[PDB]
């Protein structure tokens, strides 16, 4: 399931001109199936992204 | 520091509140505005204590003397050519705001012309 | 032109019912937010006073140290 | 749950394991709150929002790739939380005709 | 950033060069909480908010002028930091009718 | 530096028309802050809080 | 001056009864004075409302 | 006399039904609330507020009350001893009930 | 079609004013959050200095040190 | 009221009226503040909301039953204020 | 004792319709709280938070 889903997500992210690696998407599917709030999940990525920009 | 030298050797600001303001004198006749304003704040239970730009004696009068033969000034809330009228918060240290306006409106009309 | 102003106004009235509702929720939230701060601050302050221990307590610890010393060699 | 967030935190921020403390602790806090999220179990609205986004951004084709790849996913029978993945993807979109804020030296404050 | 944010704390109060400490530390905390904005960039959209606002306060002439000033502004030099500048002026926009109550009697509470 | 002088004369026209209430020296600080990068929300939020604070402190 | 405060109190008192309120005139008289001492209409509303919330719970 | 704090203490004291110091805690609370930053919603038109109140009466079917209020507004303005009418009208608006 | 686009465009004019009023309300709200945390932090810092230790005691440890040292700098 | 709140907590978490203190305290706080309303004392408005929800989800049949049941409860003449309890079940819907 | 049980029983059927598996015991408690004067809106938040915590914990 993981590889195929990652390949589809990766292609969408590239259309969006949105800097994401292979590693994020695989970890994201695994949380989503054991149950993670999509609002919570999203906020974690948005925030993590902003911090690498401030640090960098 | 250029700013601390400018704050001391030029009169404290009245278009801006950033540099506070001479509002004392040592006689008991020259603090009249504060007592009269107090008397009202004790006497009328509905009083709005008007917010007022403090002068700083004889600097509103040089700016009326400017007007009288020269250009408009923005410490006077004038409008159009036929209406040159008085800003609604200027006070002098030792006169009632009502009393002071009453004169500022005399000479307002002599700068209106 | 006249029918247009009527529909417009009607949409404005429904947008008032909702709009006023949206404001009220914020206002509730605000008043609650402030409330939680003053409650939490008063509890934190009383609580901190219990476990940090006042100067009175400190003095009695020193008194006890002074009692063991006296008992053991000045009696 | 933590084990996984930690891994997201550590790889993306770059290795410090002491500069990643702050984002890790936040991530636990947001997930540790309990609420029923809104805009969940409505994959249909989410698909229609992304297709529109491709139109606004002047790439008609990108919507057409998205419909096809989306359907490909349905057919495999992968995912039990389609909506969620879709919701995450949408949140993080950037349009290459606006520029996000950068600042560095923000730390000296 | 520290020398700049500080100098703002001294000027705004118009007095104090360490008596504005409270306000500085406070500004630093506030800036240290991460706001996210509603729309980032696009010159046209921020310019439009300012035009509509003009009409709304009955300063229609001025609104007409602002458009001349906007075009002028690009020609004296091109800005990369405009959305943020134009926003700041937006949030500080006021109406020519009415006062905000007393805020010189409000201190006594 | 020639450049720096021209921009401020046009900028001061918008701010005074729109009611903002920032003198010259302060208007220069914000332009510095925005060039070094700042969230726009924070900048407006501080300016409004400092202003409200200042008027009460004085009075 | 005594008449003026009283006439004012009265026009307000007719209006208050019409929109309904448990409040006496004396607290309403304070409110006018609080508005007159300045103060944003949202701060004034919140505190009044809150007092009323506190009264009702208490009794 | 008529300072913001004194005027607030009078409110608490009489409403809770007790003495000055028995309402001391709610007095502390109250001050915290007022000193919260609130941005004016009214920076324009005495008229627009008067219209909302009129809308409240119509909304609850209290039409007679709106007919009398309109006349009463005109009186309120005319004596004009209030220079912050608008604020008062907003306060009354929020206190609107059946 | 014509009327639908007239009603649509006006509703958008109104919703823009409403969006911005709400947007501002979150900015004001964030101020209120942080200002209350700042007061409190200040109360706590002061209280923990007082109750966590005796200011009294530390200033007397220095005093006995200053006196003892000086006596010994005459031997 | 205090004891009723204690029973409510005990019944949801796994029965025990002790060592549920943290969650109780939290609930108390939650009860001790006020949460925004849409409606306030209109038992009738809530009955419409229930119906409205059953049409939106394609659970129309469920709505048809509810109406009957709602009349039976009305007929018994029990008092507890209908609005408050009916709105609470709708809110957890 | 009959009377409360009769209110709770109707409430129980309604709870099944809305597709919610509140307990018969939880319902009886709710009728009693709201009858003494509990605003419903806070109360629904309480039920929710505790149901969720139990779920996570296991």
């Amino acid at each position: 399931a993981v590889r195929e889903t990652m390949d589809v997500l990766l292609e969408i992210s590239r259309l969006l001109n949105t800097g994401l690696d292979m590693e994020t998407l695989s970890i994201c599917v695994r949380l989503c199936e054991q149950g993670i709030n999509p609002e919570a999940l999203s906020s974690v990525i948005k925030e993590l992204r902003r911090a690498s920009d401030t640090l960098k | 520091d250029a700013r601390s030298w400018l704050e001391q050797h030029i009169v404290h600001q009245y278009w801006t509140s950033r540099a506070p303001r001479f509002s004392h004198s040592s006689h008991l006749h020259s603090n009249l505005s504060a007592i009269w304003d107090q008397h009202l704040y004790t006497t009328d239970p509905l009083y709005t204590p008007d917010d007022k730009t403090i002068v700083t004696e004889t600097q509103v009068i040089r700016e009326t003397l400017w007007l009288l033969s020269g250009v408009k000034k923005l410490l006077i809330f004038q409008l159009n050519d036929g209406k040159v009228n008085v800003r609604n918060d200027i006070i002098v240290t030792h006169m009632t705001q009502n009393c002071l306006r009453s004169v500022l409106e005399q000479i307002a009309a002599y700068g209106q012309v | 032109a006249i029918q247009i102003n009527f529909i417009k106004n009607m949409i404005e009235e429904t947008l008032d019912d909702f709009r006023e509702a949206c404001h009220r929720d914020i206002v509730n939230l605000q008043v609650e937010m402030i409330k939680q701060f003053h409650i939490q601050s008063s509890e934190i302050q009383m609580l901190l006073e219990r476990y940090s221990l006042n100067e009175s307590l400190v003095s009695e610890i020193e008194k006890l140290r002074e009692e063991n010393k006296r008992l053991r060699a000045n009696f | 749950p933590n084990v996984l967030l930690q891994n997201l935190c550590c790889r993306i921020l770059g290795k410090g394991e002491a500069d990643v403390a702050q984002q890790f602790q936040y991530a636990v806090r947001v997930i540790g709150s309990n609420f029923a999220p809104t805009v969940e179990r409505d994959e249909f609205l989410v698909t229609e929002k992304i297709k529109k986004e491709f139109v606004r951004q002047r790439r008609e084709a990108d919507g057409a790739l998205f419909s096809e790849l989306h359907r490909k996913l349905q057919s495999q029978g992968v995912l039990k939380n389609r909506w969620s993945i879709l919701y995450l993807l949408l949140s993080l979109s950037e349009d290459p005709r606006k520029q996000p804020n950068k600042t560095s030296s923000f730390a000296a404050l």
